[PDB]
RNA sequence: UUUGGCACCUCGAUGUCGGCUCAUCGCAUCCUGGGGCUGUAGUCGGUCCCAAGGGUUGGGCUGUUCGCCCAUUAAAGCGGUACGCGAGCUGGGUUCAGAACGUCGUGAGACAGUUCGGUCCCUAUCCGUCGUGGGCGUAGGAAAUUUGAGAGGAGCUGUCCUUAGUACGAGAGGACCGGGAUGGACAUACCUCUGGUGUACCAGUUGUCGUGCCAACGGCAUAGCUGGGUAGCUAUGUGUGGACGGGAUAAGUGCUGAAAGCAUCUAAGCAUGAAGCCCCCCUCAAGAUGAGAUUUCCCAACUUCGGUUAUAAGAUCCCUCAAAGAUGAUGAGGUUAAUAGGUUCGAGGUGGAAGCAUGGUGACAUGUGGAGCUGACGAAUACUAAUCGAUCGAAGACUUAAU
RNA sequence: UAAGGAACUCGGCAAAAUGACCCCGUAACUUCGGGAGAAGGGGUGCUCUUUAGGGUUAACGCCCAGAAGAGCCGCAGUGAA
């Protein structure tokens, strides 16, 4: 259950009891309000739809994703609120607790709640095998000509092919990747933000998507 | 390293396919002369 | 970071003034080593005199690495060199006199009389 | 406002009671150890290395000389296990970074006051 | 930033070169590359050229080449006086700018993006 | 999987051994797991059965396959895939020209018994693989959010404290069962810390040429060298993960119970039972042609609204850009505007500018003054440029049954 | 390029390191020539004094200094090659 929506800002460190230190991930969690409310008997699952960030009002000759459309406008309608950039379901909540048009305010966390974070990673590009995965670099002396290339891909006559999943170069970057057990440290109500011990995957001022872990 | 087999025209024209050129704006010069490059002030008469 | 092959001066007056190193024990795969820390050892240089002789295999305790360590509170400690400590196969040193200081990590593992012979404990 | 987040929620964990010092000064530090024991305190003093980071993750070293074997300790400026701080000398040094103390000893390892 | 295919010295070289004739001649026809890299430079040497001090003459003068301009009425300047007398008094008030690109269509040789870049 | 026998493909060429890189399969199981028996007191051990999920070290002497040794480890398994893999790499081995020892030979020369030395080519057409786009389809057209038929990934293990020096044991020794913290290796994400780099940042310094000279600056000398270092990229740095739990089962233990008045775990029935199977965890996923679902938006003037000029919702061309990127895509923005630049101010980095004055014989130092300078980081400000525009874009069929 | 330093590999292949000038000192073994530049150590910038050398010498001045003192700066003075 509970969950919210933020950006990612940037990392610190906090102390703790003991002066411990502790390394933290401060993330804005603003403006984050229920659009939908989905049902078994309507659309087959039981889940919230969560908007987080408001954009701009429908304008004439617009043409960029700062205004909202038409479409987007009539669906932040019926909730009476405004049009969002990022929107994102929630199948971990109890339904009922929850209302349409509701703002889902950071103060759903408290110290010590253990949480599971998902996010995109940063981004690299095409890479090789080196660093896609963790292969080995061949010799740099005693006459060498193997580096950085990966290796044999296959057998032989017997197997006249390659297998699929060989690991061989190609672009490395942006998939989902959720970290489970980290936990908050503190939550600000005056700034919307929360502290979460350890970093998260991701660029700065993108996205993050908070919810509670279920061991 | 070198080709087993030569290949067809078909093969070759599938291959031809994407290999083409797109066409250009043509925003139409309201200011005078020929029709200008889009964003260009164009050397021929353009008023981007 | 202690690995295999390297060499630390000796911290004691066991009679071993150089020694070499030849395994971090531990689990399979291991490949360094730091304070706290038992390695197997060689050694290369000794003293006239003395317990240990040139040539034999030791344990010892690795003890003010040049690659300190880092504590909880986030604060540091380096030395300007590495040294170790011989011992007797009870956490206990086949010396008697402890050189130089020492880390405070020491304590942690149960190095209660390598702490108590040595100078300054940080 | 984006831009002053952080430093809006880490001002709490920061600490005014520091003098001011820059490298090259001598300083020194009582820092307090929780043992299983107590809650005893200890002085570490030496000459100010290396100064860097900001707000919170301000950190800053020091390096003495204890048994003939150099040593150097790096603490965060805002750590609640620094008790005190003084300042019993000031020096006098045309670099921000003295790194070329850990490759010397005595009188070459000696620097002039004010 | 930008490298222009070049090293580092040939890139710094080109830079003042262009930035030196771009003050001589206050149009010039170039890449959109080029152009978008030497708007800067010649900006910052507007901006030491309104300061005026000496420290900021100086300054200048590590960018700027040497080289003589045939003034009207048989009178002859530098780029640097140039720029500390004219240039600066032309954009005392103006706030940033002071630079212009103008694209305009391919060259032939290449299919180079060519531009004007012009002061204002 | 050996040494061989045969001589069926290949002599208008099917690359020989080791080693490196990269794997994949089997089980005849090295470790971990579960069990029966024991000439198993406990601690252990031996043997047999089930079982292939994961894991299965670094060095010395070896050309060496093989083997011996040193230190670890929970373990250092056996095999197959052209004795896996040279259009992926070496070339130590053997064997080509040179030369030498020993032996043999009248000799030219030979052995294969030794020894030193001795050129490893190829711009990927098809299949295949790793990524990434365009077109069309999915009974109206679109924006967004999704279900999940399937698929992939993951799966390891130790030490310590307590139970308990208890059970057992003459004693030495010494538990099961359970509870509890920390580690090794591996994988993944990230740069707050520690550090690396940081060729348009700051300082110091040598030679030489020039700016008429001084001074200051600039050029070349690996970025001339040296000391530092922001953003970004990073590991050796910082965090996180797996040992859980449900079902069905193997070996095996059983309950009830006949066939066969007894007995019997089995035939019918009821239970328990493993790191193994499925689910649970993470990720991709309606080209899932079976093409799915929800919410919202739009709808022609003629017109069998077919075809039409139109055109709407919505996209695109073009342009300013980066949290993205080979291109293309993706995303942030396009004057009702902070997208980039500039400007101003900051952050951090460097470390005390010039000029003036003072002191010193002079090299130099001190003060004005945490000075001045500052790429990528942050905020603010429309000074500059993102112009005027153009194109594309539908008209919810038929059949039957309900209504 | 942190820590480590041949653990790589058939093999320290390649790369790194040494490198100029001045001073001090230098083994075994030798065919007495050598080895030997053995090894191994130390020093080098700028300024003012001079008492004074190569002397520019006419003389300290004109350059290196006989090179002896006294100072200045810097992480580093055959500061590069």
């Amino acid at each position: 259950t509970k969950g919210i929506l933020g950006r990612k800002i940037g990392m610190t460190q906090v102390f703790g009891e003991n002066g411990e230190l502790i390394p933290v991930t401060v993330v804005e969690a603003k403006e984050n309000v229920v659009l939908q409310k989905k049902t078994v008997e309507v659309d087959g699952y039981n889940a919230i739809q969560v908007g987080f960030e408001d954009k701009k009002a429908y304008k004439k000759d617009a043409k960029s994703n700062k205004y909202a459309n038409k479409p987007a406008e009539g669906h932040a309608k019926k909730a009476d609120a405004a049009p969002k950039r990022f929107i994102r379901e929630f199948r971990n909540v109890d339904v009922d607790a929850y209302e349409v048009g509701q703002e889902v305010s950071v103060d759903t966390f408290v110290a010590g709640d253990v949480i599971d974070v998902t996010g995109v990673s940063k981004g690299k590009g095409f890479q090789g095998a080196i660093k896609r995965h963790g292969q080995s670099r061949g010799p740099m002396s005693h006459g060498s000509h193997f580096h950085r290339a990966p290796g044999s891909v296959g057998m032989a006559s017997d197997a006249s092919r390659v297998f699929k999943g060989q690991k061989m170069p190609g672009r490395m970057g942006g998939n989902t990747v959720t970290v489970q057990n980290l936990e908050v440290v503190q939550v600000d109500t005056e700034n919307k933000v929360i502290l979460v011990k350890g970093n998260v995957p991701g660029p700065k001022k993108g996205l993050v998507e908070i919810r509670t872990s279920i061991k | 390293a070198v080709p087993k087999r030569r290949t067809s025209k078909t093969r070759k024209n599938k291959r031809r396919t994407h290999f083409k050129i797109s066409v250009p704006g043509m925003t139409e010069c309201p200011n005078c002369g020929e029709y200008k490059l889009s964003h260009r002030v164009c050397k021929n008469c353009g008023s981007y | 970071m202690i690995q295999q092959e390297t060499r630390l001066k000796v911290a004691d007056n066991s009679g071993a003034r150089e020694v070499l190193t030849i395994k971090v024990l531990g689990g399979s795969g291991r490949k360094t080593a730091n304070i706290g820390d038992v390695i197997v050892c060689t050694v290369k240089n000794a003293t006239p005199g003395g317990v240990v002789k040139k040539g034999d295999v030791v344990k010892a305790v690795i003890v003010r690495t040049k690659s300190g360590v880092r504590r909880n509170d986030g604060s540091y400690i380096k030395f300007d060199e590495n040294a170790c400590v011989i011992i007797r196969d009870d956490k206990g040193p086949r010396g008697t006199r402890i050189f130089g200081p020492v880390a405070r990590e020491l304590r942690e593992g149960n190095f209660m009389k390598i702490v108590s012979l040595a100078p300054e404990v940080l | 406002t984006n831009h002053k987040l952080i430093e809006a929620v880490t001002k709490s964990q920061l600490r005014t009671d520091l003098p001011s010092f820059r490298p090259g000064d001598t300083l020194r530090v009582h820092v307090r150890i929780i043992e299983g024991t107590r809650e005893r305190i200890q002085v570490f003093e030496g000459v100010v290395i290396k100064r860097r980071g900001g707000g919170v993750s301000e950190t800053f070293t020091v390096r003495k000389i204890s048994s003939g074997v150099g040593v150097e300790r790096t603490f965060p400026l805002h750590t609640p296990k620094i008790e005190k701080i003084e300042v019993k000398r000031r020096g006098k040094v045309r670099r921000a970074k003295l790194y070329y103390l850990r490759s010397l000893r005595g009188k070459a390892a000696r620097i002039q006051e004010i | 930033y930008r490298k222009l295919g070049r090293t580092s010295d040939q890139r710094k070289a080109m830079l003042r070169d262009l930035a030196t004739s771009l003050i001589i001649s206050e149009r010039i026809e170039t890449t959109e590359a080029r152009a978008k890299e030497v708007r800067s430079v010649v900006e910052k040497l507007i901006t030491l050229g309104k300061k005026g001090d000496l420290a900021s003459r100086r300054n200048a003068a590590k960018t700027l080449r040497n080289v003589e301009i045939l003034n009207e009425d048989e009178t002859t300047q530098t780029a640097l006086q140039k720029l500390f007398g004219e240039i600066a008094e032309r954009y005392t008030e103006r706030q940033g700018g002071y630079t212009r690109i103008l694209k305009q269509g391919p060259r032939r040789g290449d299919g180079a993006e060519s531009v004007i870049i012009e002061l204002v």
